[PDB]
DNA sequence: GAATAA
DNA sequence: GAATAA
DNA sequence: GAATAA
DNA sequence: GAATAA
């Protein structure tokens, strides 16, 4: 959350960066199918999908 | 008083961000001297008033 | 169409019921202890000398 | 939690806003991702329909529109992507062993 | 009736809020339990078509979403739990036998 | 912002 | 005080 | 300040 | 009571 850092600036000069900021817990996601138990093991499932992802 | 703040219903050891350890002091030191300093000093952000010479 | 019938019952949204490790307990530490503050000694920590609390 | 949203996966995916993007990295000292929108499509839900005999199997991929794709999200439990080569990153076959969004037991995922 | 809200039927089924629950019945010299709510959630209904000629038969198993999941009640006989170990109680593999939500006759189910 | 913050 | 409390 | 902040 | 009188 609190930065402290040293970015050279070459040689001769440095900075110390230095800032505060929000903390962002990012869990983990997934894309999964149902789990669905067949005679043998589970159900196969497979999805067409258009992700669209824009930053 | 203390809130304590119980811990995820799912394992997070990656949960310490947020979590601090306390003030203790570290060392082989059988005896340690735990400090006390009286005050905090008030100093102002404000610039003067009633101050004679006129800039 | 998919439909049945029941009570208390709801088409499924979101339920993750565990919380995202937030909750807090609280109690308070309560610890009374009848004292005594002895100067009338010559031995270590009885003498005209002030007793601390080490808050 | 990585970067995919330039589209690593495969060098195929570039695009003029990756394009764009490079040559603002070059003309600035820096920069802020200041929103990041997903939007994910769904065409469609299909399972493998397996039909068995003993000692025989008849596949048929078949549509389930009453199923549906479950974006799973870890809110409960502490968890990592390995991350390896840019395409080791990729919505597709980017997985991790043993990890179901069903368990028996204590159903980690919203 | 029983008690499987602390999930016995197999001790994988633990989470905190079980522990937590320990460590109070420990510091606790009594307790009430105040409510519990039950939620199902199904997913699919799935049967077993059963393509069968003579002396033969395909197995599939197939997405019903015209059918669904009955929660009988018995509201009108008394009935009885048989109960042996902590798993012989689970949701799934706990039964009693010659019992149907359907009888031919007085259908005792809500 | 009785323990001096013009 | 759909599960019968006149 | 469905993901427990009394 | 731009030359500092809180």
């Amino acid at each position: 959350e609190i930065v402290i850092a040293t970015k050279a600036i070459g040689a001769n000069e440095s900075a110390l960066v230095t800032t505060i900021q929000d903390r962002r817990s990012y869990p983990r996601l997934m894309l999964s199918q149902p789990q669905i138990k067949d005679e043998t093991d589970t159900m196969k499932f497979k999805y067409q999908i258009r992700i669209s992802t824009e930053l | 008083e203390m809130e304590h703040h119980i811990k995820p219903d799912i394992a997070n050891p990656w949960l310490t961000r947020q979590t601090l350890p306390l003030p203790a002091l570290s060392g082989d030191g059988t005896t340690r001297y735990v400090p006390c300093v009286p005050y905090e000093t008030h100093v102002s952000q404000r610039n003067w008033n009633h101050v004679g010479e006129y800039l | 169409t998919k439909e049945g019938y029941g009570k208390h019952i709801t088409s499924m949204h979101v339920r993750n019921i565990f919380n995202q490790g937030n909750q807090v307990i609280r109690n308070i530490v309560k610890q009374q202890r009848y004292e005594l503050l002895d100067f009338t000694g010559t031995e270590a920590g009885t003498t005209n000398l002030p007793k601390i609390i080490p808050y | 939690q990585c970067i995919w949203w330039r589209g690593l996966q495969n060098a195929a995916n570039v695009n003029q806003t990756i394009n764009n993007m490079i040559a603002l990295n070059t003309i600035s000292y820096g920069v802020r991702f200041l929103k990041a929108k997903l939007c994910i499509e769904v065409y469609a839900v299909t399972r493998k329909r397996l039909i068995q005999t003993g000692a025989t199997s008849y596949y048929t991929d078949d549509f389930e529109q009453g199923q549906n794709l479950f974006i799973g999200w870890a809110d409960r439990k502490a968890e990592s992507i390995p991350i390896t080569t840019p395409a080791d990153l990729d919505e597709t076959k980017l997985t991790v062993a043993n990890t179901t969004l069903f368990d028996a037991n204590n159903d980690n995922i919203t």
